[PDB]
RNA sequence: CAGUCGCGUAAGCGGGGCAUAGGAUCACAAGAUACAAAAAGGAAAGAUCUUGGAUUUUUGGAAAAGCUACGCUAGGGAUAA
RNA sequence: CGAAAAUUUAACGGAUCUAAAUAAUAUACCGAAACCUUGUCCAUAUGUAACAUUAGUAAUAAUAUUAAUGUUAUUUGAUGGGGUAGCAGAACGUUGAGUGAAUCUUAGAUUUUUUUUUUAUAACUAAAUAUAGAUGAUAACUCAAGUGAGAAUGGU
RNA sequence: AGACAACACUGACUAGGAUAGCUGGUUUUCUGCGAAACCUAUAAUAGUAGGCAAUUUAAGUAACAUCUUAGUAGGUACAGA
RNA sequence: AUGUAUUAAGGAGAGUAUAACUUAAUUUAUGUUUAUGAUAGAGGUUAUCAACAUAUGAACUCUUAGAGAAAUUACUUAAUAAACGAAGUGAAUUGAAAUAUCUUAUUAACUUCAGGAAAAGAAAUCAAACGAGAUUCUAUGAUUAGUGUGAACGAAAAUAGAGCAGCCUAUUAAAAUAAGUAAAAUGGCUUUAAAGCUGUUUGAAUAUUGUGGGGAACCUUCCUCAAAGGCUAAAUAUAAUACAUGAGUUACAGAGAAAAGUACCGUGAGGGAAAGCUUUGAAAUAGUAGUUUUAUAAGCAGCUCAAGCAAUAAGAAAGCGAGAGCGUACCUUUUGCAUAAUGGGUCACCAAGUUAAUUUUAGAUGCGAGCGAAUUAGAUGUGCAUAGUUAAACCGAUCAUUAAAAUAAUGAAUAGUGUCUAAAGUUAGACCCGAAGCCUGGUGA
């Protein structure tokens, strides 16, 4: 009659409740599906126990190690980047930066250690854009430039990527200058902003510096190199000749 | 509330000495006195203070709110009115009650008589289910009237309404502003990207 | 299949022995690999590949002697008075 | 005949049998919860029709239909039927809770009984005794468990 | 005298903190299907693990069982010296 | 049971108007409101026929001066439990299917010291090239990093919430900035080898004009902080009291205690009950009444067949049953039990796969390359998936081995996420009941 007396979940959602130890006819009566007077009836067996035989991880051993220093990139492909532009969820006229890549949803709702642009669906990508990520595959760098776009790989951390979404840090495609001939102009900018903005960090280690120092990755530190110079901070390009 | 509690063999009062010797007395060997097999022993799997609340997706909880609001709409039990939804009690009574001439016994005896005869003429009283008045704010006349005459219906504040309260009476009498705020707070599944929410077709002829 | 060596006119044969009787991991040690390097540059200690020392002989891999007629508890009565 | 053991005839089961023994044959009969036939119950199917409920879709100022679920009947004159350990499905009952400011009750609600009926761990009919207007009982659906005891040399 | 130290002494009584691969018990009904007591490993043989394999219900089937016809492996009964 | 608020020393002996509490054991006064309250009378024992607020007389003995066989002596305006907190000392049961390292466990316990709280506390801190900014409490981070042969043990940064407070001129009176100190060797503790604690023997330096500590062996640059001097409320712990709430209990329940640490037991430490009310009246058990059968018989007392008896009366036969046959209780445990194998005197009640976190699966259902959460304008709050590959990174719809590479070969590629119902793995008492023993603190000649 009443509605509250006529509600119930679909029959497919309800399942039999097995109450053990409640009579022989139930089917779970005396032993309660335990058997007859073993160790599985009286007590509990250790899960890792195999009866005494040594496990294979002790007979073979554990193989390898878990890299605790590797960066956890947020993979992004071109097949998905084109779909967001055709849907109007990413403005191709403006620079596409991690702040606009994280707030659109293309990479998901998790901010990881970086964003790498991959080259899945690089054959049907013909939209000229100006994207800025932490890394990019060789096939994604030339696929972005073949359509008439520009790509730049900057250095980000997990904390700096979070401040970009929070607005506590302004995005820039250039490193912090060095020398006494830049203080007057850099300090000028800070006062004008009239806010406490944080700065984006620049690479410090050898590997991190070298990755953004070569033009193969379109690193934002590549302008510091000469045409004959190599990206590596240790190795040099040998000279060809007889002498 | 989920505050029920019971004492296990590890909480019952007394000493944990062994009752009878392991062998020699001829009776069944017994351990401590707090065993469930003893008179004042503890209940093994007895109730305990825990949390019974479960989870329900905000989108599924909002769909259930608009489904109970549409179940009343199609049956004609959703009667929306204008703002200021209060019982129009007579002015004379309000002048005497506020003044303090009338005692409590008479002030309450009248509200009960008037609310009963007012809801019966409207066919809105106990003889026809009951009614629930949902208003944005607390109004003295309304909330006080349905506190002394509860057999004729009840009154609720927008924040004090559940999906179970819409389905518990014969009719729902809600305010225009209350409804616009009731459906706007439970459209999570709809507002994800809008739809008509309070669009006026015929304006009040001032 | 790739690599590159032997024998053979050639076809071809060769990843020890006519066949059936020699145990891992861990630790440790010697080479290679260039993976990661706890602020950073190095390093240490780790990781992969190859290899070595084992009555690890209870050989799927404990560093290990007895008595109780004063015996105790939980059991079975594989017959034990 | 060989052929002897300790309670008692003592391994025709017994009475008894000259076949009611033995060997080679023949036929009828009896004979199980097996099989058959006529009904019933249960499980799983396959199509169809009808009834009810719920929710849609059309018609109606001079009712029809769609889907789900429940149910009976019927088509293939459908198939299947012991069970421990064990696995699985479907239900009933007990206590409390929501709908419930609901329904019912001196024209007898409720009464640990007795009785009657129904494929029935359950409810129901009637009878007898007592006397309650709710601090009473209660259908249906749903919610949570201190939820079901001939078995522990169990405990009071 | 392993004697006595207040029911207890091969180390008392009392309070606090255990485990038990061993034993016993494990409570309503209806319905469907339905084993094993074998192998391997184990300081293991009263245990346990992995198999074989019972159950649930989905996708498959040139499925599985039996017979017929033609073919194949292998040396028992028997027979022989 | 939880929450909120308040409070911060507890018990006993004897006596007394038996609701009234201290030898004064029912003291004496004020103010206000008194039925429109608050939440035109009778009545001082035939009493307290008045509540709220504020005052007020009295309040014995012991614990508790000294002594002693506590509640006595003898004197006198003699007087402070438990739990909680910090430090010191520091096990064993248990797990590893044995066992030494390890785990149990910076645990239980004991000892000292202190307060209503205590402790801790405004960086010689963390971070990583950007920055954060005292302590305490809760969750996540985290079955993580890491350690360890193993079993297991186990951070920090950061995030969210509760609180928020800084200072030395500390709101209660303290530093002329810290030398036998930092540190080293060695023996231990803690632990990852650093940092930290420590006995013995030794032993530094003086500020970013780069002196000293730290950034997980170690060196260096840089960053970062400034030890050997101090103060500091709150959120936190425990106990008592009061109140609020309840798919908490309603008398073998709740608590051990509806009159209880009482009766009772023990030399002692210590152990420790039963018992509600005027309602209802189950089963077992006992004595009879009605109907019926029974003194020639070898019944797990049922089942199949069934004469007869049984209703004063029209109608209506439940029950008992002579006689014939069939049938060796139940459970557990076993290859197998009527077994002379285990268990039970009967009946009633109590009495066993439950909860939490975590990790999965099926079904149903919400959203959907997103999901979940969470919020005038903007930001904020775990997580999983969206890409695979390798020991690992680089790399990437491609990746790995091929000591150079190369379709030469081989392997791996495409819907998730939340919720409910149910069954589960893991860790907790973990389905229930049951040892002998081991360790610590006490008691007794
Ligand atoms: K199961
Ligand atoms: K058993
Ligand atoms: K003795
Ligand atoms: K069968
Ligand atoms: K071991
Ligand atoms: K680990
Ligand atoms: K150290
Ligand atoms: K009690
Ligand atoms: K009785
Ligand atoms: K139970
Ligand atoms: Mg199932
Ligand atoms: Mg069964
Ligand atoms: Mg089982
Ligand atoms: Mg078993
Ligand atoms: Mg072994
Ligand atoms: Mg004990
Ligand atoms: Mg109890
Ligand atoms: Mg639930
Ligand atoms: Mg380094
Ligand atoms: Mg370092
Ligand atoms: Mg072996
Ligand atoms: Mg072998
Ligand atoms: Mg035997
Ligand atoms: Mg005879
Ligand atoms: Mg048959
Ligand atoms: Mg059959
Ligand atoms: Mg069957
Ligand atoms: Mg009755
Ligand atoms: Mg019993
Ligand atoms: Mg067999
Ligand atoms: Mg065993
Ligand atoms: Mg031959
Ligand atoms: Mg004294
Ligand atoms: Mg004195
Ligand atoms: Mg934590
Ligand atoms: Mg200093
Ligand atoms: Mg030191
Ligand atoms: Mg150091
Ligand atoms: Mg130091
Ligand atoms: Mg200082
Ligand atoms: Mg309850
Ligand atoms: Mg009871
Ligand atoms: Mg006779
Ligand atoms: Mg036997
Ligand atoms: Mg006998
Ligand atoms: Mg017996
Ligand atoms: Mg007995
Ligand atoms: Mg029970
Ligand atoms: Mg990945």
């Amino acid at each position: 009659a009443s509605i509250l007396a006529s509600l119930s979940d679909n029959r497919g959602a309800y399942h039999k409740r097995i109450r053990k130890g409640r009579g022989p006819s139930s089917g779970y009566g005396k032993t309660a599906g335990r058997g007859t007077k073993g160790q599985k009836a009286h007590g509990h067996v250790k899960p890792w126990f195999q009866g005494g035989q040594t496990p294979l991880i002790v007979s073979h051993g554990r193989k390898g190690f878990v890299n605790q220093f590797a960066a956890d990139m947020s993979e992004l492909n071109l097949e998905k980047l084109q779909e967001w532009i055709e849907a109007g969820r990413i403005d191709p006229t403006k620079p596409i930066t991690p702040k606009e890549i994280i707030k659109s949803g293309i990479i998901g709702s998790s901010i990881k250690d970086g964003i790498k642009l991959l080259g899945r669906g690089k054959e049907s990508f013909k939209i000229p854009v100006t994207i800025t990520v932490s890394r990019a595959s060789a096939s994604a760098i030339e696929a972005i430039e073949a359509a008439g776009g520009k790509i730049v790989t900057r250095f980000y951390t997990k904390e700096s990527l979070k401040r970009l979404v929070e607005g506590k840090s302004l995005h820039t495609d250039k490193p912090l200058p060095v020398g006494k001939e830049h203080v007057e102009e850099i300090l000028a900018q800070a006062r004008s902003l009239k806010k406490k903005y944080y700065r984006l960090p620049d690479p410090t280690s050898r590997w991190d510096i070298e990755y953004y120092r070569d033009p193969a990755h379109r690193g934002y530190l590549s302008h510091q190199l000469a045409p004959g110079e190599s990206p590596s901070l240790y190795f040099k390009v040998p000279t060809g000749g007889e002498k | 509330r989920g505050m029920a509690s019971t004492k296990t063999r590890y909480e019952v009062h007394g000493s944990h000495k062994k009752m009878s010797p392991q062998k020699g007395t001829g009776n069944a060997r017994r351990g401590t006195r707090q065993s469930p097999l003893m008179k004042g022993g503890g209940k093994t799997f007895g109730p305990k203070p825990r949390d019974f609340s479960t989870k329900l997706n905000k989108k599924v909880y909002d769909l259930a709110w608009r489904t109970a609001l549409s179940y009343r709409y199609k049956r004609g039990e959703l009667i929306v009115t204008e703002d200021g939804l209060d019982l129009p009690l007579p002015n004379d009574f309000l002048w005497l009650a506020g003044g303090g001439k009338l005692s409590r016994e008479l002030e309450d005896g009248y509200v009960r008589k008037w609310v009963h005869e007012f809801m019966t003429s409207l066919n809105w009283g106990k003889e026809a289910g009951r009614t629930t008045f949902i208003t944005g704010d607390k109004r003295p006349n309304l909330f006080t009237g349905f506190e002394l005459a509860g057999a004729e219906g009840r009154a609720l504040e927008l924040w004090d309404v559940d999906v179970k309260d819409l389905l518990e009476t014969g009719r729902i009498v809600i305010e225009r502003s209350a409804l616009k705020e009731m459906i706007e707070d439970h459209q999570s599944d709809l507002v994800t990207r809008g739809p008509n929410l309070g669009e006026v077709l015929v304006r009040a002829p001032r």
